[PDB]
């Protein structure tokens, strides 16, 4: 999972930009 | 944009503007 990576670390568009399904 | 920790609602809020409300799916596990 992303969370996993983006609430430990740190995330952009670069990461979340992958969870869209539109 | 700005580089960040993000947990849940946090994670969305940058989701949601990566996305700009078109849609996602913010489950953290498919199965």
């Amino acid at each position: 999972g992303i969370v996993e990576q983006c609430c430990t670390s740190i995330c952009s568009l670069y990461q979340l930009e992958n969870y869209c399904n539109s | 944009f700005v580089k960040q920790h993000l947990c849940g609602s946090h994670l969305v809020e940058a989701l949601y503007l990566v996305c700009g409300e078109r849609g996602f799916f913010y489950t953290p596990k498919t199965r």
